[PDB]
């Protein structure tokens, strides 16, 4: 249920922070192999295949595609124009309906310390490190 | 929809809604850079004004400094509205994308939930020129009813309420520059029609 | 009709999963479904791809179902399973969407069989690798749109051209494809392309430089290692800068200006001294180990310019440095009216302007 | 009846609205912009937190007065009583705890549970050793008690936001104001 990486993409082509968990050993562990599809996805938000309707006013979750044995999905936050990617591998997948749900929930605690993190009154405007150290700290908080 | 989520009073954040005001007098007129009062600390010492003393200091300000001020107010109302707007992201409201293509319909958002939040209940009234000029009005300014006027005074009433006004300057823009551009936003005066303000955007 | 069939066929599907044993056959009965849904959808512009994500959920869930490497075979057959998908989606000379549903028909194909063949014709590997992400990379270079895929899928090919001994470098000549990966949001891919460029020049034994523009140049390895230097991780690498910039040194080709981002030099107060005032110490920290430069901080007054404060040797080795900068020729009487305009460039055979 | 029974009951009839994304921010969008005009000063900061503070509580004192009517305190007993259940309790939901007097009981210390001016704020490491962040509260405790003519002294021991502790302020009685009767 543990995660491979996670992404977030705000509205330009920049990324706020790649983080993977466990970077502490190598452990056969290429940021490489996962920035390449961090990058194809703020290509395929674009695709026709698939697409988020806005009639509902909750915001929805995605499969855009699967590679390497690693399946990511793709919120996109309607208003505030965020783009988040969160990866996981087969094994970890159980192929059931009941862990779609429990995925939201991953995704909705990750935009909640995103939004907490940076709403941090004491931070100085702009793009610091920071905002990606306590980011990192938070995650490492919420993934050993 | 009828959430119970923890709360606080309105009185202590409408009051310090209303001094900030003279904090920002306080700190443009002390910055430190080398009649008033003194306080005991242990071995310490502070030296304050009172409130309605700096506004008087604001009524016998100097020209440029007063414009100097009054950055600040529409800047710490940019930083509370940004942020605020993006605690109404988690709201999900369905009207708006990105970069505003459709100007009235963030109005519409603006009017229903921000000005609700912040003051307890909607704009009343909004009336649409099509070239982004937008014509607000509320009957009553909620944290200007406390303000008393003096007697037969008004003239000095009105130049020492308008500069209480850049903080929904700054709401605006906030709220405005969180979803991506700045463009021009000014205030209006607007003496209502049965027993407050009114704004312009683009 | 289409969307009864639809909503039936789910709770039909469900019906039939409410029933537990036989899930082997019931691959059978999934695929009965899927025909079904597939003859309900045999005319549709786009839905059809939405059909193709209705083949490639199943795709993914029949990817769910079988667990085993012996089911990599079997993923040999959803192979099949795509190739046969395969003609069931080339009805069409050329379109948009098309060309973007048979890309990621072909990108899922390629997935399967780099799958299937890494398990256990090894340099014929190569070749159908390339020659099947060259079809991949015409079919997603023929859009509208998509050149964030297309860009990694050429970095893919490169790499695939690196794979082999190659000194046509496609990635390294492409310079400004580095640049477009390297000069802002990307610092693992662009550690990576750079390490291949410079692994590509260290092979190259040639001196005929790019001809897409007037750069000619066998320091154009510098030019690139002083951003792989300004982009690399930490100290533990900085092995790699001393080397390339001992091999500037070796080969040095003079001219530069660099943006001197990875050294920090802080100023103090003006001082004077005896017979010429030697004003404005500076302390000045840097990332390589060995750096002697003339470094001279200039100063513009009124109409003038002192341009002063240089020190020729210099072994300092830390940061902080605390360099003297002896400042002979004072001008204007050593007036006060000179404010700053300065370069503080670090010429160590080639000029570092920050 | 009792002071508990009280302070819960003037939340049936007190205006209210949400204690998160307004009132928090306020407060951390003026100790930003204190941070940032005196170029990340960590003690001057404190001072202006503590005079806008002493300001807030002297013109506070009035409708915490007018809102409940209630005798004028002389000990603190009745100030620790009085404070940690019905004055926190209308003005912030809250309720701190009282410990820590001494023999005399001439001083208490307000142990505070959940602060509502600081939530999830996590201050920066060169601020975590010279600087209180909830000053607005002390200048409030030292401006209200120093109109029921009580001179006092609020000040902090240790916040939850750079330490283990936990949020309390320190307190002392500092004589009673003499009420000036006569003509001269």
């Amino acid at each position: 249920l543990r995660p491979c990486f996670v992404s977030l993409i705000d509205e330009s082509d920049k990324p706020i922070l790649i983080y993977v968990p466990n970077e502490a050993e190598n452990e056969m562990n290429d940021v490489l192999k996962y920035n390449v599809l961090s990058n194809i996805s703020l290509d395929y938000f674009e695709s026709a295949l698939v697409e988020w309707h806005s009639l509902d006013s909750k915001p929805l979750l995605k499969s855009i595609f699967q590679l390497e044995g690693v399946s990511v999905f793709a919120m996109l936050i309607k208003q505030t124009g965020l783009k988040i990617v969160i990866g996981f591998e087969q094994k970890s997948l159980s192929g059931a309906d009941d862990e779609f749900e429990a995925i939201n929930q991953i995704f909705e605690t990750v935009r909640k310390i995103y939004i907490r993190v940076k709403c941090n009154p004491l931070l100085v405007s702009g793009d610091e490190k920071s905002i990606i150290k306590s980011l990192e700290r938070k995650f490492d908080e919420l993934f050993i | 929809f009828e959430n119970s989520l923890p709360k606080v009073s309105q009185s202590v954040y409408q009051m310090l809604l209303n001094e900030m005001v003279p904090l920002a007098m306080g700190i443009e007129r002390q910055i430190s850079g080398d009649i008033k009062r003194l306080k005991i600390e242990e071995h310490h010492t502070v030296d304050i004004i009172r409130s309605h003393n700096l506004i008087h200091e604001l009524y016998k300000a100097d020209e440029e400094e007063k414009e100097k001020v009054l950055a600040r107010l529409r800047n710490i109302g940019f930083q509370i509205g940004l942020k605020l707007s993006e605690l109404l992201i988690f709201s999900n409201n369905p009207n708006l994308k990105f970069k505003e293509m459709d100007l009235l319909l963030i109005m519409k958002f603006i009017c229903r939930d921000v000005w609700k939040q912040i003051f307890g209940k909607q704009i009343d009234n909004l009336k649409t020129n099509h070239r982004g000029t937008f014509y607000l009005l509320d009957y009553d300014y909620r944290p200007i009813q406390s303000f008393s006027l003096e007697e037969d005074a008004k003239n000095e009433e009105l130049k020492m309420i308008e500069p209480f006004l850049e903080i929904p300057v700054g709401i605006i823009r906030g709220v405005l520059s969180s979803l991506g551009y700045s463009s021009e936003e000014v205030i209006c005066l607007a003496s209502f029609i049965d027993r407050g303000v009114s704004f312009h955007v683009q | 009709p289409f969307e009864s069939s639809s909503k039936s066929d789910e709770s039909l599907g469900s019906i039939i999963i409410e029933g537990t044993l036989d899930k082997f056959q019931l691959h059978k009965y999934f695929f009965i479904r899927r025909l079904r849904l597939l003859k309900l959808e045999d005319q549709t512009l786009t839905a059809f791809v939405g059909a193709f994500q209705l083949i490639k959920n199943f795709i993914e869930s029949i990817s769910i179902e079988y667990r085993k490497s012996v089911r990599l075979l079997e993923f040999k057959h959803y192979f099949i399973t795509s190739m046969l998908s395969y003609f069931e989606f080339e009805n069409v000379s050329n379109p948009l969407l098309c060309e973007i549903k048979a890309e990621l028909l072909m990108l899922k194909r390629d997935n399967w069989v780099q799958g299937v063949m890494a398990t256990s014709e090894t340099v014929f590997q190569e070749n159908f690798l390339t020659l099947t992400k060259e079809i991949l990379s015409l079919f997603n270079k023929c859009e509208g749109k998509r050149q964030r895929i297309v860009d990694i899928l050429s970095i893919e090919i490169g790499l695939l051209y690196y794979q082999g001994k190659k000194y046509e470098e496609a990635v390294s000549l492409f310079l400004s494809c580095y640049e477009y990966y390297t000069q802002t949001n990307w610092n693992s891919i662009g550690l990576k392309i750079l390490q291949v460029f410079i692994d590509s020049l260290s092979h190259c034994p040639k001196l005929d430089v790019l001809q897409i523009d007037g750069e000619s140049v066998s320091a154009s390895a510098v030019l690139t290692n002083a951003f792989l230097n300004i982009l690399k991780l930490c100290k533990d690498n900085d092995s790699k800068e001393i080397w390339w910039k001992k091999f500037m040194d070796l080969q040095m080709k003079v001219h530069l200006a660099r943006a001197n981002v990875s050294a920090i030099e802080v100023n103090l107060k003006s001082y004077g001294f005896p017979e010429d005032i030697s004003t404005k110490t500076m302390r000045l920290s840097l990332k390589n180990m060995g750096g002697d430069v003339i470094v001279f901080g200039a100063s513009d007054f009124l109409l003038k310019k002192g341009e002063n404060k240089l020190i020729l040797e210099c072994r300092d080795i830390m940061y902080g440095e605390f360099s003297l900068l002896s400042f002979e020729i004072i001008v204007e009487g050593i007036t006060f009216v000179k404010e700053f305009p300065e370069n503080q460039d670090e010429f160590i055979v080639v000029p570092e302007i920050y | 009846r009792s002071l508990k029974a009280m302070g819960e009951e003037i939340w049936k009839n007190k205006t209210e609205k949400i204690n998160t994304e307004l009132f928090t921010l306020t407060y951390g969008s003026i100790v930003a912009q204190l941070c940032q005009d005196y170029e990340r000063d960590f003690n001057k900061v404190n001072d202006h937190l503590y005079s806008m503070g002493y300001n807030i509580g002297c013109r506070l004192i009035e409708d915490f007065l007018a809102r409940t009517a209630l005798p004028r305190c002389e000990n603190l007993v009745k100030t620790s009583e009085v404070l940690s259940k019905c004055a926190f309790k209308i003005f912030l939901n809250i309720t701190p705890n009282i410990t820590n007097w001494s023999h005399n009981k001439d001083t208490f210390s307000l142990i505070l549970d959940e602060n509502p001016l600081a939530d999830f704020v996590e201050l920066p490491m060169d601020a975590m050793k010279s600087l209180w962040y909830s000053n607005i509260l002390c200048g409030v405790l030292k401006g209200s008690l120093e109109m029921v003519q009580l001179d006092c002294d609020v000040w902090f021991v240790s916040d939850i936001l750079r330490g283990d502790s936990q949020t309390e302020i320190k307190v002392k009685l500092n004589r009673i104001l003499k009420d000036e009767i006569p003509i001269g």
